[PDB]
RNA sequence: GCGCUGCUGCAGUUGAAACGCCCGUAGUUGGCCCCCCGCCGCCACGAGGAAACGGGAGCGCUCCAGGCAGGCCCGUUGGAC
């Protein structure tokens, strides 16, 4: 129940000439544009994520003012096993924190695969984490790769950086 | 309807228990006045039973059951009182008894390192349950039973046969 | 092992808190069955020969016993091994001495002196509540005494008052949070505070949790937790409120007293 | 070759970091599904359907498009041998050594090879009959060897 | 087998420093060695390290900058009493005045002064100086 | 003394000392990973339970080995821990 999500809902019936999204967060970045994601049910990221680009670009197009993104949204328990004092219950692993956040770095960019992670400890800076993506394509996501730092950031209080390989 | 069926039970094993002549005597619950099994009616109850505490559970098997045990803690005339401890079944082999091991660990101060260490302990196992090797049983501390018996059996959780064995302190 | 009972008692075995010398002798006396127990209690002796100095020797303490010279909860006593325990009165109406026996902090005996207005009632535990001959109820109390026919309100661990004259309980003080205590076994043996908290363990000891007026909390275990009023003692106390100093000022003030 | 003898080398194989499909992939789970049961009809084991779906049909890993592994989908479909396949090459191997020792009995490396074969079996055997992928009354034994292949196969 | 992976890492690190090289790999990724490194950096003794992903116990770089002589590990990992620090102490460092003696407790890694400051104890992992 | 019994903390090519080799049960030892649940060990605190001895606060038996005394206007004199 929010403003965007009516106009975005219009243009997707404006694309096709059935798909439907759970909600929308945006948050800016240092600049004026911001970056708005889409909380997309989990069973349907495959179906939204055949043509993913096209539908981000043609978004970008109809409603400018900041940049669209595609995820999925998980769950994440907090106890590997539960203890009812009958039975102890298992946590799946898909659950835990680190998968969860290795999935969003892997949606968030999608198209783009990532070749390797790296984390540095500098002697007082806090630690950060740097990427490493293919040199085949880098202006196509060089002017986003701030964004992809921003909202990284905003969704795991973890942070890191973007560099090319 | 169901105390109804209950009581047949409970009245049908007198009878055949009686014709079990191999019995030197007749084997009967202290508590219970043999007589109410001649009550058509449902008028009394047949069985015994009593509720151990310390936050534990009677045994449906107890209260549903059929057999006579004066060393049961549930249906018997002997109480709990002292510690309760855990260990594994070690050897079942005997009529209504078991041995249970028991772990634990020796500290030695000049070479600052820990040894591992066993002791067995016999217990009365009663009728209302059904063990084997390799179990986990709780036991709890009464009168002498016998000559190295002081134990009674209150809990038993399963185990698997193929499990390999496990150095378990408890 | 012995055929019977103990009638010895060898000096260096004697409890700490009696505070004998150790080059007094080989032997201590040894108190006899009574109100109390030998580890809950002190001889009449010890009181009138090496505290109020009265007497120098055991034939002294025997004439003056003999001579019915002494009053214990009203009554004469002439035995000089008697046993003294807690929250009794000692009387001696020939110097007009009133005290009632309690615990100082460091964890020994003392005399508090007292008044006429309150010298006709004792403070008594009550920890067994039983059935007797007929089926008679009755309860009995920390110094050896038994009532008929109490009132079913009375519970166990609560505490009675009763007039030295008559066994006729007076008023019962409930056992329950906020109110004042006072500890009389182990570490803590003197120290005053209040409840806070009530913790049992199925089967085993039942811990409480209390707080001194000055804020320090400490722990005991409920067979040595004696109330003394609601919010307030019933009963004159020693000048100190209670308090356990530590090491430090313990060592000022015999650096002042010397 | 460590656990039996005494050479050290390293040939093995390296899967890549990215688990994603082929840009080239033209096959969605079910066709790659159905391919197993069909060679799995045939009695092939799952390293040579590995194999053969590497080779001709140029898929390198299957869990990066099923998302699970061969003998798990054999599971699920019910197609799973009783026995896994190692212990069954291992009897096989045993059987082999002890025909040719029947054969003539003045071979003494043959014997030694049985020894550390056996010895291998009945770890392997001890190891799955706890997890409970086998039976607990399931027992290797010289004599009847060649029947709990044949009748298990 | 590999058993101590911190013992393999200190060591190799010791044989490079001896030879005054600046860079270095570790095959294990533990978090025990992280703790490990990340206080010899913030005492300085090794400055900066990274650690390299690979889904197969990442491994991990370190820089070195001299300083450090010595450092080694405890194999059976022995209790530590509170107030039973000092015969230690004596045993395994030069001097009373600089050293690190690393205990790992309840409240997390730390070293030897932070645990007498807070009067508890522990298990210790090793050592360096 | 003795690091000549070596847990801290010995030696084992030539001084005394690596079984001729392999398999293998008890036994001992076991890579990495899940941020909070239960259990074992572990650390800290606490209760409870004899003193003497030992440590230790105070007191000039002429000092001391000792003892728990002693002064006047003594913490309720003290004998704490
Ligand atoms: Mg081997
Ligand atoms: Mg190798
Ligand atoms: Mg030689």
């Amino acid at each position: 129940l929010s403003e965007l999500e009516k106009q975005v809902a219009g243009t997707l019936l404006k694309l096709e000439d059935t798909l439907y999204i759970s909600s929308v967060k945006e948050i800016a970045v240092d600049g004026d544009k911001k970056a708005a994601v889409v909380y997309v049910p989990y069973p349907m990221l495959q179906s939204f994520q055949k043509n993913s680009e096209a539908l981000i670009l043609k978004l970008e197009k109809n409603h400018s003012g900041h940049r669209f993104i595609i995820v999925a949204n998980r769950t994440i328990m907090k106890n590997a096993y539960v203890f009812t004092g009958k039975k102890s219950i298992r946590r799946p692993r898909s659950r835990t924190m680190t998968s969860v956040y290795n999935c969003i770095l892997d949606d968030i960019c999608y198209p783009i695969h990532v070749i390797g992670k790296r984390t540095l400890y500098p002697a007082g800076s806090n630690p950060r984490l740097q990427v490493v993506l293919p040199k085949a394509v880098y202006n196509e996501v060089s002017e986003r790769t701030k964004t992809y730092s921003a909202v990284y950031k905003a969704l795991t209080e973890r942070d890191t950086e973007f560099i090319f390989m | 309807r169901r105390a109804l069926e209950r009581a047949e039970t409970l009245r049908k094993a007198a009878y055949e228990m009686a014709e079990n002549q191999h019995e030197r005597a007749y084997h009967k619950q202290s508590q219970i006045f043999q007589g109410r099994f001649l009550r058509k009616d449902n008028a009394r109850c047949l069985r015994f039973y009593k509720s151990i505490g310390m936050g534990y559970h009677t045994p449906i098997t107890a209260i549903n059951g059929t057999y006579i045990d004066k060393k049961c803690p549930f249906t018997g005339n002997v109480s709990i009182r002292g510690r309760i401890l855990r260990g594994v079944v070690h050897s079942a082999k005997m009529q209504r008894s078991i041995i249970v091991r028991r772990d634990y660990l020796h500290f030695v101060q000049k070479y600052k390192r820990y040894e591992r260490r066993h002791k067995h302990v016999a217990a009365h196992l009663s009728p209302c349950f059904r063990v084997k090797e390799g179990d986990i049983v709780t036991i709890g501390e009464c009168r002498p039973l016998s000559k190295t018996i002081r134990f009674n059996v209150i809990k038993v959780e399963p185990v698997s046969e193929a499990a390999k064995k496990r150095f378990s302190p408890f | 092992m012995a055929r019977g009972v103990r009638k010895h008692l060898k000096r260096l075995n004697a409890p700490k808190h009696w505070l004998l010398d150790k080059m007094g002798g080989i032997w201590a006396p040894r108190p006899t069955n009574g109100p109390h127990g030998l580890r809950e209690c002190i001889p009449l002796i010890l009181i009138l020969r090496n505290r109020l100095h009265y007497a120098n020797t055991y034939a002294e303490t025997s004439m003056i016993l003999q001579d019915k010279n002494v009053l214990i909860d009203g009554k004469p006593r002439t035995d000089p091994t008697f046993p003294v325990g807690f929250m009794d009165v000692f009387e001696i109406p020939k110097v007009h001495k009133t005290f009632r026996v309690l615990y100082d902090v460091k964890g020994r005996f003392t005399l508090v002196p007292i008044q006429s207005n309150e010298a006709g009632f004792k403070l008594c535990r009550v920890q067994k509540i039983f059935l007797g001959d007929k089926g008679m109820p009755y309860l009995s109390t920390h110094d050896a005494r038994t009532i008929r026919f109490p009132h079913p309100d009375i519970k166990t661990n609560d505490t009675i008052k009763i007039n030295l004259k008559t066994g006729k309980i007076d008023e019962w003080y409930k056992f329950d949070i906020g109110k004042i205590v006072m500890v009389t076994g182990g570490r803590n043996c003197g120290r005053i505070g209040t409840i806070q908290a009530i913790d049992k363990h199925m089967g085993s000891y039942t811990m409480i949790r209390m707080k001194d007026t000055e804020g320090t909390e400490f722990l005991t275990r409920l067979c040595n937790v004696f109330v003394i009023g609601n919010d307030s003692p019933a009963v004159a106390i020693p000048t100190t409120k209670g308090i356990r100093p530590d090491i430090i000022k313990n060592r000022e003030l015999r650096l002042r007293s010397i | 070759g460590r656990m039996h003898s005494k050479g050290k080398g390293i040939s093995r194989s390296a899967i890549p970091y990215t688990r994603a499909p082929a840009p080239w992939n033209k096959y969605t789970p079910e066709d790659v599904c159905e391919q197993i049961c069909k060679l799995a009809k045939k009695g092939t084991p799952p390293s040579r359907i590995g194999l053969i779906l590497r080779d001709q049909f140029a898929i390198g890993q299957v869990k990066n498009v099923t998302g699970s592994k061969i003998v798990r989908i054999l599971k699920a479909k019910g197609l799973a041998p009783e026995i896994p396949e190692d212990l069954y090459c291992m009897i096989k191997k045993a059987v082999a050594i002890r025909k040719h020792l029947e054969r003539s009995r003045r071979d003494k490396d043959s014997k030694f090879r049985l020894i550390l074969v056996e010895s291998r079996i009945h770890r392997l055997a001890r190891y799955y009959r706890q997890a409970r992928r086998l039976p607990p009354t399931f027992r290797y034994k010289s004599d009847q060897a060649a029947a709990l292949l044949a009748t298990y196969a | 087998v590999r058993i101590n992976v911190l013992r393999d890492a200190l060591k190799s690190i010791c044989n490079a420093q001896r030879i005054g090289k600046k860079q270095v790999i570790v095959r294990p990724s533990s978090k025990v060695i992280i703790e490990f490194l990340q206080l010899m950096q913030k005492n300085g003794y090794i400055s900066d390290f990274a650690v390299v992903d690979n889904h197969r116990s990442n491994r991990i770089v370190v820089n070195l900058i001299g300083r450090l002589n010595k450092a080694g590990v405890i194999s059976p990992r022995f209790d530590i009493p509170a107030n039973d620090i000092e015969k230690w102490v004596v045993n395994l460092l030069p001097s009373r005045l600089f050293g690190h003696i690393i205990l790992t407790t309840s409240q997390g890694i730390m070293d030897h002064i932070e645990a007498q400051h807070r009067q508890i104890g522990g298990k210790v992992i090793g050592y360096f100086y």
